[PDB]
RNA sequence: ACAGGUUUGGUCCUGGCCUUUCUAUUAAUUCUUAAUAAAAUUACACAUGCAAGUAUCCGCGCCCCGGUGAGAAUGCCCUCCAGAUCUUAAAGAUCAAAAGGAGCAGGUAUCAAGCACACCUAUAACGGUAGCUCAUAACGCCUUGCUCAACCACACCCCCACGGGAAACAGCAGUGAUAAAAAUUAAGCCAUGAACGAAAGUUUGACUAAGUUAUAUUAAUUAGAGUUGGUAAAUCUCGUGCCAGCCACCGCGGUCAUACGAUUAACCCAAAUUAAUAGAUCCACGGCGUAAAGAGUGUUUAAGAAAAAAAAUCACAAU
């Protein structure tokens, strides 16, 4: 990317690390803040880094901006069950905003670990099938058994046309 | 699904309905859908032949109409057995019939739905089913003076084990688990064959569904 | 083109080719029609032997006979290919040799 | 395969059926086999309904899921 | 405890586009999308029907929706639940003070 | 695919090249063609023997039973191949092939016998 | 084939050892105890072996399947000689 | 793309076309054998044989498998899922209609307005309000199966199929017509799959094992094709004389041709070689004084930017 203040900003390693994921409970975030005064400083740097490194991480929670109607940015969050939280920022750097937002409604190191380890298990090397969703195609792709007849010619006590000329005879 | 150019079609639920109104009005009857030609074995109303294997029964034997209509109340309260069962089971079986509405299609009046009390092998049932396979060629009558004879039964206890062996590796697997989890009694698993009873292939099955219980 | 304007093109997708004078068929089968001589532009001078036929899917178009020497004939059955003669404005068929009824050239004898 | 509404063919139109010939001591000893086994398979079958069942009841309303319920919510408060 | 609904969104916040029906808001939700190619987000505007009971809605609003249980017809299946900003008449969630954009209309450091 | 009916069931689906066949144990709608979609494959089961005069089975037992559970039927070969592992008691039909077997095996003693003499 | 006889150099992962933990006190390497129709030597199941049908049984069989009657077999060898 | 050929007397810049790479079909020339994979003109009309039976009568099953890409921008992913069926301790599971939407989804705006496409009350009437979709593409038109363990759709035609036209191979093999497109009117239920029976078992052109074809890959038993001015590996002697002819782009031939045709020699692929048509790939995160490009001007709506600082002008010929 050339144009742009931050190009790097809108590649994907960056959409990819940021390490916010909300809970199941969580629907929709909204951010309010100023586009003036410096106490807004770590919201508008919030909105201008971090926010799509959040939207990556939860594709089905709406995000929605709002620019001066507060005179003091905050965040909102609405719940499943209808439970409001609401986070004031006024001071807080970018960097302090995220770790706020990862404790109050972020999930947990062991949780996500977990979760991904559970996935792993739904691809078991023990299958057959095609490439994209199993390891092998065929069971002449191990070692040891008899392979398959398009590579090395099969024996001919073996092939069906020997055994049925014999049958006949 | 769904999308925003769908037509309403109409002559699918027009057929629909006049297929339903047309296989009601011409429904076929007991007499004309059972009908059957004894030389040829074939049946006129659906085409089929019958397997050579109950060709023997059909020209040697009565239905169960052909013995019942010869009777004042189309014999309510009467025992009716069946020659398969006869042959295969040195226990008595037969019905009690509690109503039998006939078709007034057949000239001989040689066909129609009954129901009755089921007692198979000296079992009796407390309610009443529909008499299954009744256009068989195998039905027979007992006498009035035989009727205490059939009726009387000797209980025989059964004699079939209660409990089998596991098969051997789903048996090593019980004991590799309970020795895991700490369980070391060396008492031999042991499987209930007590749920598990099978009623015999000739047992009539129950016409009429079950509904949620 | 800003940020905002390539957002609401998208991205450039290149257009599907368009067919050329087989209609995107390999091979056509012609019947002859006439036989006459169409001359190139200069500097290149010629009397090249050309022909035209009817294609199977009913139009008319105007063929060229590769190499030296032909006997072909009105309401003669041919194969036309799609390559095109540079000298010859216009035509954009070549009757390929050895098949139906024009065979190969000749050897002097 | 045939569907419904075609005609059948004519050759293999008058025959119906020829049940193969029967052993009499090989066929009762194989239907007292079938009487067993099909005996032992449901009882199988049935055990392992029930660990099925064990399974779900355990997943939905077992103690570990009140522990876990219990525990996100105490966290969330 | 069956309450649920088939639809994908459960609350959204959308601002209310015009009130010229009986009883029924036409708002606008907007979420961000990612485009393919460049890598930036933008804004998506859907609109959505919220049933009014009380007619509270002025154009100009910040609302938030409910899914609504059952559908009433096949285009309100949301509705209204708190008009999350009045328009004109603003009120600091922080401080709980009537403010107008930076401005405060009341000062907060004035109990009496 | 919508199919009207059809019962859960347990069989072997074949794969692989001509004169190398190959079954995987499957578990699928009825109604469905032998290789099209099913629901989870349980196992595989090479029938050539190899280097090492081995004809190789895998079973998901745990699977296995929850399926069964579940109530899925079983074909006749994967009654066959679960009896010969001892998951399931030997097939009726197992041991009377086996009987024919030595009868016709004994008969055939006797007939080369009765010939050389 | 130079790479498998060591022949040729070529780069060797470090690789950890296949399981966690190393116990042989589980039942699926260690012996089971003995069934007890395993010591015995009867079959596994009554119903494995051939049992002489009763002759009521026989003749009631016969009359079910009369005309259609393939000649009766007696029980099995035990042990098949070899050709 | 590691780029190459080509504008001009000549240089630089800008900008097209074409070469070099890989896959498929047909055709030309050529051809020895074996194995495996694949088999493809046509939703045009079809001779004949076969493709669904099983079973002690009831019953169950009978485009399910298989076949095709005609139709529809159809759709993909996803929420919910009645109902049918299987198992059983009546609550578990398989397939999932209808309906619904976070997002994604061919070309065309010379298709810019569609014309009832909304909602309230209670009723499931009546009455009341005058709204709904759309330049982020509504409403139209054209082309088209697909995002592939598979999915969606059609089953002679009239989107459907009471009816009517009319008398059905888009099941295997085969035939007519048509197209540049060319498999056997064959064997068996031994395996597996499906249907039925309690069961031995039966049926099965699905399939299994074969027949046919350089269409692809491999091994070997097999040798011909193309090219030799430049890009681009490689030639001499004759004939021909802007003639006959050649070329993918630039070009050659006008009595001394390494470019035409033949000969000698060489080069490059090889049971294939070359040609033809499609496809992979390929344009702009680049540009707008002179090159195609800042629209004759200003304000405003939709929309978007603000983030540090700071900013109401002015002798004179506005109207
Ligand atoms: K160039
Ligand atoms: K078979
Ligand atoms: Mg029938
Ligand atoms: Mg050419
Ligand atoms: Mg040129
Ligand atoms: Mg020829
Ligand atoms: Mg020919
Ligand atoms: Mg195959
Ligand atoms: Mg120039
Ligand atoms: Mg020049
Ligand atoms: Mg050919
Ligand atoms: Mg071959
Ligand atoms: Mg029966
Ligand atoms: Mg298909
Ligand atoms: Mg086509
Ligand atoms: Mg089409
Ligand atoms: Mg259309
Ligand atoms: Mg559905
Ligand atoms: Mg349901
Ligand atoms: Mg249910
Ligand atoms: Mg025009
Ligand atoms: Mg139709
Ligand atoms: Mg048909
Ligand atoms: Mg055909
Ligand atoms: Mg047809
Ligand atoms: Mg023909
Ligand atoms: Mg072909
Ligand atoms: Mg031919
Ligand atoms: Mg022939
Ligand atoms: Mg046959
Ligand atoms: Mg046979
Ligand atoms: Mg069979
Ligand atoms: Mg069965
Ligand atoms: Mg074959
Ligand atoms: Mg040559
Ligand atoms: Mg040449
Ligand atoms: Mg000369
Ligand atoms: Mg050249
Ligand atoms: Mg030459
Ligand atoms: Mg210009
Ligand atoms: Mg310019
Ligand atoms: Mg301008
Ligand atoms: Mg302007
Ligand atoms: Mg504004």
């Amino acid at each position: 990317p050339m144009k742009g203040r931050f190009p790097i900003r809108r590649t994907l390693q960056y959409l990819g690390q940021g390490d916010v994921v909300f809970k199941d409970s969580v629907k929709v975030m909204t951010v309010n803040y100023n586009t003036h005064g410096e106490l807004g400083e770590g919201a508008r740097k919030f909105v201008f880094f971090n926010i799509p490194q959040i939207q990556y991480k939860n594709p089905w929670v709406q995000i929605t901006m709002f620019k001066n109607m507060t005179p003091s940015p905050f965040l909102r969050f609405y719940l499943d069950s209808g439970e409001q939280v609401l986070v004031d920022v006024e001071s807080k750097s970018n960097k302090e905003i995220v770790e706020h937002i990862r404790k109050i409604l972020g999930k947990n190191e062991e949780t996500l670990e977990k979760e991904e380890q559970e996935k792993k298990q739904l691809s078991h090397p023990a299958h057959f099938g095609p490439r994209k969703y199993c390891l092998r195609e065929c069971m002449c792709e191990v070692e040891g058994q008899v392979p398959c007849p398009g590579l090395v010619p099969l024996p001919k006590e073996m092939t069906g046309k020997y055994k049925a000329a014999l049958k006949a005879t | 699904m769904a999308r925003k150019k769908v037509r309403p079609r109409l002559i699918a639920e027009l057929a629909r309905r006049v297929r339903a109104l047309r296989e009601q009005r011409e429904r076929p009857r007991d007499s004309q859908r059972y009908a059957l030609d004894y030389e040829t074995m074939m049946r006129p109303h659906s085409g089929n032949r019958l397997p050579m294997r109950a060709w023997a029964d059909v020209r040697h034997e009565s239905r169960l109409l052909q013995l019942l209509n010869r009777l004042p109340l189309f014999g309510l309260g009467r025992l009716v057995t069946r020659k398969s069962w006869l042959w295969q089971h040195d226990e008595p079986c037969y019905w009690r019939l509690t109503r039998v509405r006939p078709d007034y299609a057949a000239e001989n009046l040689d066909h129609g739905k009954a129901w009755g009390i089921l007692t198979f092998k000296g079992k009796t049932e407390s309610e009443a089913r529909e008499i299954e396979q009744v256009m068989y060629h195998d039905w027979r009558l007992v006498p009035k003076h035989e009727e205490e004879a059939f009726t009387a039964f000797t209980l025989v206890p059964e004699d079939t084990p209660l409990s089998v062996p596991y098969p051997p590796l789903l048996r090593a697997m019980i004991l590799a688990q309970r020795q895991k989890y700490g369980d070391t009694s060396t008492e031999e698993p042991m499987l209930n064959l007590e749920r598990a009873r099978i009623d015999p292939w000739d047992y009539p099955a129950k016409l009429e569904a079950k509904t949620k219980t | 083109a800003t940020l905002n304007q390539m957002h609401r093109l998208g991205p450039p997708k290149h257009p599907p080719g368009k067919m050329g004078p087989t209609a995107g068929r390999p091979q056509l089968k012609g019947v002859v029609l006439r036989t006459f001589i169409r001359k190139p532009k200069k500097p290149n001078s010629a009397n090249r032997k050309c022909c035209r036929v009817r294609l199977s899917t009913g139009r008319e178009a105007v063929c060229f006979i590769p190499g030296e020497g032909h006997s072909l004939q009105e309401h003669h059955v041919v194969l036309v290919q799609g390559g095109r003669t540079q000298d010859l404005p216009g035509v954009k068929l070549t009757v390929v040799r050895g098949k139906y009824d024009c065979g190969h050239v000749q050897k002097k004898k | 395969r045939k569907t419904r509404h075609d005609p059948p063919a004519k050759s293999k139109a008058g025959r119906v059926a020829t049940p193969p010939a029967v052993d009499p001591t090989e066929f009762f000893v194989l239907t007292e086999r079938y009487r067993q086994y099909r005996q032992t398979v449901r009882a199988l079958r049935l055990e392992f309904m029930s660990e099925v069942r064990k399974k779900l009841h355990e997943a939905r309303a077992g103690v570990q899921a009140e522990r876990k319920a219990q525990e996100d919510a105490a966290e969330h408060r | 405890s069956i309450a649920r609904s088939s639809v994908h969104a459960k609350w959204v916040v959308g601002k209310v586009i015009g009130t010229a029906m009986q009883k029924t808001a036409k708002v606008r939700v907007t979420r961000l999308v990612l485009d393919p190619y460049l890598l930036k987000y933008f804004n998506k505007r859907k609109t959505y029907f919220a049933h009014d009971a009380l007619q509270q809605c002025t154009v100009g609003d910040i609302v938030l929706l409910k899914a609504l249980p059952v559908p009433r017809t096949k285009h309100v299946k949301h509705e209204l639940a708190e008009i999350i900003f009045k328009v004109g008449q603003v009120i600091d969630p922080v401080t709980g003070k009537p403010c107008a954009g930076t401005t405060y209309l009341e000062s907060p450091i004035s109990p009496e | 695919r919508a199919y009207r009916g059809g019962h859960l069931t347990i069989r072997l689906a074949l794969g692989g090249c001509t004169n190398r066949p190959f079954y995987r144990i499957v578990a699928a709608h009825s109604k469905c063609p032998r290789d099209g979609r099913f629901v989870e494959q349980l196992g595989s089961y090479d029938p050539l023997p190899n280097s090492h005069g081995e004809k190789l089975v895998a079973l998901n037992f745990d699977r296995i039973r929850h399926w069964i559970g579940c109530g899925a039927h079983l074909s006749k070969p994967v009654e066959k191949l679960l009896g010969l592992s001892g998951f399931y008691p030997l097939h009726p039909m197992m041991i009377t092939n086996a009987e024919r077997l030595r009868r016709k095996r004994a008969r055939e003693v006797l007939l080369a016998s009765q010939k050389t003499d | 084939k130079a790479r498998d006889h060591g022949l040729l150099r070529y780069h060797i992962p470090q690789v950890e050892p296949r399981d966690l933990d190393f116990s042989t006190t589980h039942g699926a390497v260690s012996s089971t105890p003995p069934a007890p129709t395993l010591v015995s030597g009867d079959p596994w199941y009554p119903w494995y072996s051939w049992k002489q049908p009763p002759e009521r049984e026989l003749s009631r069989l016969r009359r079910l399947y009369q005309g259609r009657l393939r000649e009766e077999s007696g029980p099995p060898p035990e042990l098949m000689p070899e050709v």
